[PDB]
């Protein structure tokens, strides 16, 4: 979907502030990937990196970027299967040790000479009562503290 | 939850 | 003929903080005796003091403690001992949360001149310190150094009120450069610090925190060892750690003082509110008759092996990686 | 002819221990053992004792 | 059925580090073998211990 | 110490190895610098001497 791709890349564009209290751009590449990894994982990380999901329509693949989008389908008790035991819809919640309010981001810094660098991101209202979980994360292209 | 590219990059008030 | 005698010197001073164990301690075993910088104690058994301007203080754990002395102002420091070119500055973007003072150490590898007739002269090099500062760079300080040296030197400069904290610093030097064998006066940029200015006590931790000055000292990274004596339990009241005898009819009710029975600590570990699983348990959850029992099972004299007697189990772990709670309560139920 | 004494050296803490990280939990100490160091505030202060003050610093 | 262990414990005695104290069932290893294993000894600090 | 003058020839001692088999020509996406990955490296020597102190036969 070259139209998708389109709007994508006419968003990643916009201009944000920098973080050092200039502009920027959104999203920007510069990767050198420089080793074979699975086409899909690749295809994911892009499209990971840039707020979207990469979807295999069957017939084509597209872009459905993570966004307030309108056109919402509507399902109610009269519309899914009704199995013997009275649950049409089964609820699951991600585990509490799961759920993150710290992050350590990994970019490669030119200024510092073009090494990994790493910016902690923290949720401060989030870790003051529900303790306090940092994980990992590669951003894909990214050589930009405010990226 | 919609409300969240706002929340995101806005810095955006919703409230838990 | 030769240089200036001596003109630029300096001297160091390191101040570190130690924060070992947790709750009120018992402390060094001896006192500085047992305080071993590289490997060699700060005073011999004889009490000659072995090591000269070294300070060591030391607060237990108590909740009411009195910050340190001789640290008026705790902060970080990034150790980064680098050459600076002539069209290359370095910036580094402090990017701290709180952060009040900013402290660079830069200096020479040496800074001689010589003409014909040896005559070795004074260089006067000079160096800048810029902020980023809303644009562009703008100069916070512009250090020139006049003297000779043949070796290192070091000199600081510290500022206060930086900008909000997605920061950047920079230091550049104005010099050309050492083109010749004749004038070198390569500059680097050791380290730099990050001035917290606040006299925080650390309500429950057991630091010890020492300084050495370089000039009565040997250089290397000063690797402190303390020989130190553990928490302080609630072991039964008519218990004697001393002596490892129990009195009469224990009636519950414990007592403070430091000692190694090992079915002790467990009941710390296992009823302590702060850093236990005092929130989760309480002392009523805890069969403490049962440990009664058990410690007294410890504390019986066997044969040592070599000839001597001792007791039976004592604990003497310096539990220093968070573990599950279970696995940790089970590892003293095994030993 | 004329020997130069050059004066007194001067050492640097060159190596500086690592700091604590956060995420680290503070140990317990149960009788005995004898530790090493977990930092929590190391500093730097540098102080010159030469022959006056031949170091220029401007704003 | 190990018959055989390989002890570790602190030893303030070659500065404090790892020590491992072997111990031995003689009987049982003279005819099924030698079976050796390690263990951690938890708060040990006397060979004894 | 009357004569020995004379320039200390430097050589290259250490040398990057090779690329190896089956290892993905790589795709660089905008700015970034890149290391080496070496696909044909030759040490050619000469001699610029006092003369020719080098006999070969065959």
């Amino acid at each position: 979907d070259k139209w998708a791709l389109y709007v994508i890349g006419q968003y990643c564009d916009q201009s944000v502030p920098d973080g050092f209290g200039g502009t920027e751009p959104r999203i920007t590449c510069n990767a050198y990937l420089t080793t074979q990894r699975k086409a899909w994982d690749v295809l994911s990380d892009f499209c990971s990196a840039m707020r979207c999901m990469p979807v295999w329509n069957g017939q084509t693949l597209t872009f459905v970027q993570d966004r307030p989008s309108d056109k919402t389908w509507t399902y109610n008790r009269s519309n899914v299967v009704m199995p013997d035991d009275g649950a049409p819809f089964r609820y699951s919640f991600s585990a509490l040790k799961d759920r993150h309010n710290a992050v350590e981001v990994n970019w490669i810094d030119p200024n510092n000479g073009w090494e990994t660098a790493t910016e902690l991101v923290e949720d401060t209202q989030a870790i003051a009562r529900y303790g306090r979980n940092v994980t990992k994360m590669d951003a894909f292209g990214c050589t930009s503290r405010g990226q | 939850v919609p409300e969240k590219e706002a929340i995101v990059d806005n810095g955006a008030h919703f409230d838990g | 003929p030769r240089e200036a005698k001596d003109n630029l010197k300096s001297t160091q001073l390191l101040s570190v903080i130690d924060a070992i164990s947790e709750g009120p301690i018992e402390g060094p075993v001896d006192g500085l005796k047992s305080v071993l910088l590289n490997s060699t104690p700060v005073l011999d058994t004889e009490g000659n003091t072995n090591i000269s301007g070294v300070t060591v203080v030391f607060r237990a754990g108590e909740q009411e403690q009195t910050p340190p002395e001789g640290f008026e102002s705790s902060g970080s420091e990034t150790v980064l001992g680098t050459e600076v070119k002539y069209d290359t500055p370095i910036t580094r973007t402090i990017t701290s949360a709180n952060i009040d003072r900013l402290r660079f150490t830069f200096g020479v590898q040496a800074l001689v001149e010589t003409t014909s007739k040896g005559d070795r002269n004074p260089s006067e090099v000079r160096l800048l310190v810029q902020i980023q500062r809303n644009g562009g760079w703008v100069t916070e300080k512009d250090i020139t150094i006049k003297g000779k040296t043949t070796s290192q030197y070091l000199a600081s400069v510290v500022m206060g009120n930086l900008p909000p904290r997605p920061f950047n610093i920079r230091m550049r030097r104005m010099t050309p450069d050492s083109t010749t064998d004749q004038l070198q006066n390569k500059t680097l940029w050791s380290s730099y610090t990050e001035i917290i200015d606040v006299k925080q006590c650390y309500p429950n931790t057991a630091l010890v925190g020492v300084q050495v000055d370089s000039e009565q000292f040997g250089s290397q990274q000063v690797s402190r060892n303390y020989h130190l004596r553990g928490r302080i339990l609630q072991v039964p009241s008519n218990y004697n750690p001393q002596t490892r005898q129990y009195s009469g009819i224990w009636d519950g009710t414990f007592k403070p003082a430091y000692s190694n029975n090992m079915a002790w600590c467990l009941w710390d570990m296992l009823t302590h509110p702060r850093y236990g699983m005092g929130k989760r348990l309480g002392a009523a959850d805890v069969d403490k008759w049962a440990l009664y029992v058990i410690g007294q099972y410890c504390d019986q004299s066997v044969p040592d092996g070599f000839g001597g007697t001792e007791p039976r189990i004592t604990c003497n772990a310096y539990l220093t990686t968070q573990r599950k709670a279970w696995d940790v309560l089970s590892d003293f139920c095994s030993a | 002819i004329q020997t130069t004494d050059n004066g007194k050296q001067n050492t640097y803490f060159s190596s500086l221990d690592n700091m604590v990280a956060q995420g680290n939990v503070l140990p317990v100490l149960y009788g005995e053992m004898r530790v090493g160091s977990r930092v929590v505030s190391q500093e730097i202060s540098t102080a010159d004792e030469g022959d006056g003050g031949q170091v220029v610093v401007i704003g």
